[PDB]
DNA sequence: ATAGCGTACGCACTTGAGTACGTCA
DNA sequence: TTGACGTACTCAAGTGCGTACGCTAT
C-alpha cells in the first residue's frame, strides 16, 4: 500500500506512473481534503476492471455467477444444431 | 472523461485531483512513454468499483 | 426552500433511491441534485446530453457506474428525474 | 456524409481528425477491403454516443422509456423519506 | 484435432438463439475457433476478469456482447458460461 | 481503453482498422493537440450502434 | 518550516504534418 | 494504371523529466 501526499505525488508523477504499471498495485493520493482523494492504476490493469463492472451493470456477471452453479449439465460446442 | 500526457497533467495537478471526483470521470495518462499509460479515478469512485467487484 | 429549478423524480423510480442508500451512494446523489436546483445544464459531473439529441434527456454520474437520468422543464423551470440506478436486477 | 478510402485518409489523416472536432460530423472510410472498414468520430461526440450505448446495455433507458409513459405521479425530492425508502 | 475441447453450459444455450438471429454467429464462431487452439490468445479483445483468482475471461462477439468463459488447464476445457451480455 | 497518438496510428493506420474489427474495440486517438481527439470505430459495430439507438426510438 | 499551489527552466527526446517512394495484387 | 501497404525524410513544435522558486496556508 503506497500513500502519498498531492504535492508529493506531483514531484514523483513520472516515477510513479511507471510504477502501477511494472508492480501492478495502485498509488493512493491523500491530501488535507479527503474529497479530492485519487487513485492511480496501470492502464492494462483498468481495462480488466472496467470490463468487469461493465460486465456486472448489465447482470450478465449475475447469469454467469448462477449458471456456475446451476447443476444443468454442458454440451459440445460442436454437438449445438443451430437450425433447431 | 480525459486524455491527457502526464506532461500536461502535471501543470494541473491539483485540480486534477479534483476534477476525478467531483465529476466521477477518469482521467487517462497517455505520453510518448505508451507503456506507462495510467488512469486517475477519484477514490470513492474506486471503493464502489471494489464493492462490486467482490459482491456475489 | 427556494431555488432556480425544482427537481422532483417520477414515484416509480423512487425504487432506485432505496438502492442509492443501501449502497451508500447517498451522498453523491444529493450532490447531483443540489447542481440540478441551481443549474441542470452546468458543464460538471460528467453532464452529457443523451442521444437522440432532440428527446432532450440529459444524464449525470454518481459514480463511474450510476447515472441520474433527467429531463428538464424551462418553462415550469423543473428537472424530473427518471432514473437514479443504472444496474440491471 | 464524407466518405473516403484508408489509403486517402491516411494521406489527409490529421485533417480529418481537425473536421470531425469542427464540422462535428463522423468520417467514414471505405475500402476495396470492406472488412475493415471504419468511422472516424470526434471524442466529445463519441461520450453522448458511449453514454447512451452504456444506458441502452444496462437497460436503464427500457426503465427511462417506460417510467415516461406511467402514470406514477411525481415528489419533490426534498420530500423524499429516506428512512423508509 | 484441436488443442481444447470448448462447451457451452445447457442453460447458456439460449443466448446462442439470440447471438443467431442477430447476425452474430459469424463472429460468435470465430471466437469458439480461439477457444479451440488457444483461449489465452492475445485477440478479440480478450481480457482476464476481476477478481482474477476467479480465473474468468471475456472476448467481444461485438461492441456489446461478450463471451464469458473459464478454462480448465488440466484437462484442456474451455466452458462458456455467456454469449449474451444483454438482460434481454 | 486503447490510446495512441495520431503520429503513430498514421504508422500502422491499416493494421489499427483491422484491428478495430477483429477485436470490436474503439481506438482513441489523443497526441499533443485537442483539435485531433477522436475515436475509431468498426463500421459493423458503429452500424449496430445507431441501429440501437434509433430502432428504440421509434 | 512544511505541504499546497501556479509557474518556470534546460535539454534531450518525441510528435506533428506534409509529402514522398517502391513494391504488390 | 489503381488502392493497399510498409517505410522514409524533414524541420518546426511539443513532451519528458528532474528540479526549482515565490507565495500562501498550516
Amino acid at each position: 500500500m503506497i500513500i502519498t501526499s498531492p504535492t508529493e505525488a506531483r514531484k514523483d508523477f513520472y516515477q510513479l506512473l511507471k510504477n502501477v504499471n511494472n508492480n501492478h498495485e495502485p498509488i493512493y493520493i491523500s491530501g488535507n481534503n479527503a474529497e479530492n482523494n485519487a487513485v492511480i492504476i496501470g492502464l492494462e490493469d483498468w481495462k480488466s476492471i472496467q470490463e468487469t463492472i461493465y460486465l456486472e451493470s448489465t447482470g450478465t456477471m449475475d447469469k454467469v455467477r448462477e449458471r456456475e452453479k446451476d447443476n444443468s449439465g454442458t454440451t459440445n460446442i460442436d454437438d449445438i444444431d443451430w437450425d433447431n | 472523461m480525459i486524455i491527457t500526457s502526464p506532461t500536461e497533467a502535471r501543470k494541473d495537478f491539483y485540480q486534477l485531483l479534483k476534477n476525478v471526483n467531483n465529476n466521477h470521470e477518469p482521467i487517462y495518462i497517455s505520453g510518448n512513454n505508451a507503456e506507462n499509460n495510467a488512469v486517475i479515478i477519484g477514490l470513492e469512485d474506486w471503493k464502489s468499483i471494489q464493492e462490486t467487484i467482490y459482491l456475489e | 426552500h427556494m431555488s432556480n429549478y425544482t427537481v422532483k423524480i417520477k414515484n416509480s423510480a423512487k425504487s432506485d433511491l432505496k438502492k442509492i442508500k443501501h449502497s451508500y451512494l447517498k451522498k453523491s446523489f444529493l450532490e447531483i441534485v443540489e447542481t440540478l436546483k441551481n443549474d441542470p445544464y452546468k458543464i460538471t459531473q460528467s453532464f452529457e446530453k443523451l442521444e437522440p439529441k432532440y428527446l432532450e434527456r440529459y444524464s449525470r454520474r454518481i459514480n463511474h457506474q450510476h447515472r441520474v437520468v433527467y429531463t428538464v422543464d424551462d418553462r415550469n423551470k423543473e428537472v424530473l428525474i427518471l432514473s437514479a440506478w443504472s444496474h440491471y436486477d
